[PDB]
């Protein structure tokens, strides 16, 4: 029903920057909340940032500051940037969508992950 | 992966519900609709199985309201509250009423502490100044002053609706914030093929006074938004073709557009309700272009 | 293939009352007979007893009114709900969405002249244990609030409300003349240490205290998907799962029987404490002589 | 979800009888309508004969008297007995099923027709 592509990975050194890149693929745009979420070693998966068709942005207390998140609802695509990249920021991210359907209780759609 | 195959329920139109109002569908009515404006915000759905405007699940919940009730000194008039977070990016609570008009019912409330149950006429109009239902408050005119308690569990359950026919309006949005816009609005229909027209799902609602207008269409079946919401199939093209037919004989009356936003269309210029037999369906069939011309049925 | 819609509790509806439903009990049913006759359907969708698909159809009344004088009743010829004639001869209990308990039906009686456009509506109620309250023959009997305002040969429907009741009692659908027919069977545990999984609301009420507890066996989703996929019965036992989506953590499981009823494992009156957002699941076939895991 | 298993066909000539039978399977027993229907060459089907697990029996007008329909709701058979029997009446015989499922709406269950010549 959804897919999902994901680009702009990769890994930096302490004092790096990155930008991920996640473009979506409905056949109808619909509102819905795009987020990134990220998997370390041995570690569940945590929240990185999140935004909304509106605007609505929720960001995660350790990339608070640094990290930031935008979102066009045109191209359906949502942008994480990430500045002064840390040894504690090495793990898999993830790209969510989250719409009113039924996937919706099993986390919506996902991307592959970098 | 592979594709999940598109279907609709075998349901005849007088076994399904209409979206708009907790009653059962009575007929199918085609007509021009450039002259108003068709934005329902209830039997929204797309194909695939995503849920518009302020449409959920169950068909009891339509029109129905819940919470808690404090009378207005003086009147016949209650205010509830409604049971809410403003936050959801919607329109109003979902099952909210989608057109403007005098919806009568019944309000029935319970008392905790042993058991009490008391029920009275209620009337709400959804185009009153104190309709504000994305704000979390509705207003309920009675027949009662001093019956309904404070902050008991109270339900309006929806009847019908109350110069001749120059209401209810079906087809007139109501401000769910009050009269000082709407939000995230499900997008309005209109037929983009030349000689095409938008066919309705109509059912007659229940009259309590005077000279009402009492026919109210709906998009799409409540039973063809909860199938499209379970099965989840993926749109492989923009416009899916249904076809009418007799499950006894096999013979097809007509063919319509089914498109993946949650709309039907069929080939006719001019008002008419459609003569169909009572056991007849409708079945999918394929996948059809942007170019596909409809044959037109009379 | 067969399989049970995705659904939490509170987003099905209770198919004996168009009501949504609330919470899942359990309990013995010794002490009364089960046998409703709405909410009833085998799992390769066989509609039992006077259960239909619609659920805003369930307990209304549709057909025409004559006028008892001298008071405030009516007396209604049915009609069914295509607006047709109801037939007597269907080999059904009562015509379909009939309540299947016995007790004081409040709700509206709507009335609609063709010509003009005139509407009336009034307060109604049905007693489904009086003795004008013969369905099978094609006549119910209302109490209303005028003695003046419904018409003849005019449609007139009823829509329910709430009630004034004995949930496990069914009326006499032709009178205290005869007796009931083709009714669904009544069903129980028939494994050791099981009880009956029921599908609970709460009526609501609009005078007095009655006892607003219904019980149905499935849900009228459950009957709509049944009916539609006619899947057929591999067992006599289809095993299903309460799953927590959030987690996937398996909380009980029960056994639908191919009748169209569940049981539990339990023992003693519990209402079931379960996530919000929990869903039953279809896993496999198996016989009637499995024994369920313990339920919490 | 049902299956139906007929018996009884064959040949006679003219003034004849036969009989024939249709055993049903169900999951779970059900009130539904068993009956027969007609096939000749060239021809449209027609019904013949039905019968409900109440006993109402409904005949074609042109086998009124000749032709009678019988049930068995223990054993969940039909049985029908054809007498006076008509070169007419060479024809494929179908035993069918309608219950209150979906399936009704197409026409109910059928079972392997059985040749009448």
């Amino acid at each position: 029903q959804v897919k999902l592509q994901q680009s702009g990975g990769g890994l930096v050194q302490p004092g790096g920057s990155l930008r991920l890149s996640c473009a979506a693929s409905e056949s109808t745009i619909s509102i819905n909340t795009l987020g990134w979420y990220r998997q370390a070693p041995g570690n569940q998966r945590e929240l990185v940032a999140t935004i909304t068709t509106g605007g609505t942005t929720n960001y995660a207390d350790s990339v608070k500051g640094r990290f930031t998140i935008s979102r066009d609802n045109a191209k359906n695509t949502v942008y994480l940037q990430m500045n002064n990249l840390e040894p504690g920021d090495t793990a898999v991210y993830y790209c969510n969508l989250k719409r009113r359907d039924l996937q919706s209780r099993f986390g919506g759609y996902w991307g592959q992950g970098t | 992966s592979r594709t999940k195959p598109f279907s609709v329920p075998v349901l005849t139109v007088e076994e399904m519900t209409n979206s708009r109002f907790p009653i059962p569908l009575e007929k199918l009515f085609t007509g021009p609709s450039s002259a108003f404006v068709v934005q329902p915000q209830n039997g929204r759905c797309t194909t695939d199985g995503v849920l518009l405007g302020t449409t959920q699940l169950s068909p009891v919940n339509i029109c129905t309201f819940r919470g808690d009730v404090t009378h207005i000194t003086g009147s016949r008039n209650y205010t509830m509250n409604l049971a809410y977070d403003p936050t959801e990016e919607i329109p109003a609570p979902l099952g909210t009423p989608d057109f403007v008009g005098k919806i009568q019912g019944v309000l029935t409330q319970t008392t905790r502490t042993d058991g009490s149950t008391r029920g009275h006429k209620a009337t709400v109009y959804t185009g009153s100044a104190d309709f504000a239902p994305k704000l979390g408050r509705v207003q309920f005119e009675t027949d009662t002053d001093r019956d309904f308690e404070a902050n008991q569990n109270t339900k309006f359950t929806p009847v019908g609706v109350i110069t001749h026919r120059n209401e209810p309006q079906q087809w007139v949005l109501p401000s769910y914030s009050g009269r000082n816009h709407n939000v995230h609005l499900a997008p309005a229909v209109a037929p983009t093929f030349p000689g095409e027209q938008l066919l309705f799902f109509r059912s007659t609602m229940p009259g309590c006074s005077g000279y009402p207008n009492m026919d109210l269409d709906c998009l799409l079946p409540q039973e063809w938004v909860q199938y499209f919401y379970q099965e989840a199939a993926p749109a492989q093209s923009d416009v899916a073709l249904l076809r009418f037919v007799n499950p006894d004989t096999g013979r097809v009356l007509f063919e319509c557009k089914l498109h993946k936003s949650g709309y039907v269309t069929v080939a006719h210029t001019g008002q008419h309700d459609l003569v169909i037999p009572p056991n007849g369906y409708f079945r999918f069939d394929s996948w059809v272009n942007q170019f596909y011309t409809l044959a037109p049925m009379g």
